């Protein structure tokens, strides 16, 4: 039983701190999308006016 | 013959005049300039984390 609980977590020692990095550097890519968003944002808004 | 007449008393008496740009402006939705949110600062920054990150994760539950 003791056996069965230990070779779990060798295997998730590892493979978890994979995870770990890989969710904050996703946020962070995510972070320079804001940028992008302003880019969008006032060429609607320009077009918009343009059009009253 | 009366389109002559119709012709010519109409266009030469009719004098456009219309509205200023000013008064059109009203009508109208102004012009935006440039938008300038910033650059927000997030969490996750500054050593507020790094001793918290060090003695959170030193014990979590299940």
């Amino acid at each position: 039983d003791r056996i069965d609980s230990v070779s779990q977590l060798q295997n998730v020692a590892e493979t978890t701190k994979v995870l770990f990095d890989v969710s904050k550097e996703t946020v962070e890519l995510e972070s320079e999308a804001f940028e992008l968003k302003q880019k969008v944002e006032l060429a609607h808004e320009a077009k918009a006016v343009l059009d009253s | 013959n009366v389109i002559q007449d119709l012709y010519l008393r109409e266009l030469k008496d009719t004098k456009l005049a219309p509205s200023t740009l000013q008064d059109a402006e009203g009508n109208v939705k102004p012009w935006n300039p440039p938008q300038k949110p910033n650059l927000p600062e997030l969490e996750l920054q500054g050593p507020e984390a790094l001793k918290a990150y060090t003695e959170q994760n030193v014990e979590t539950a299940h």
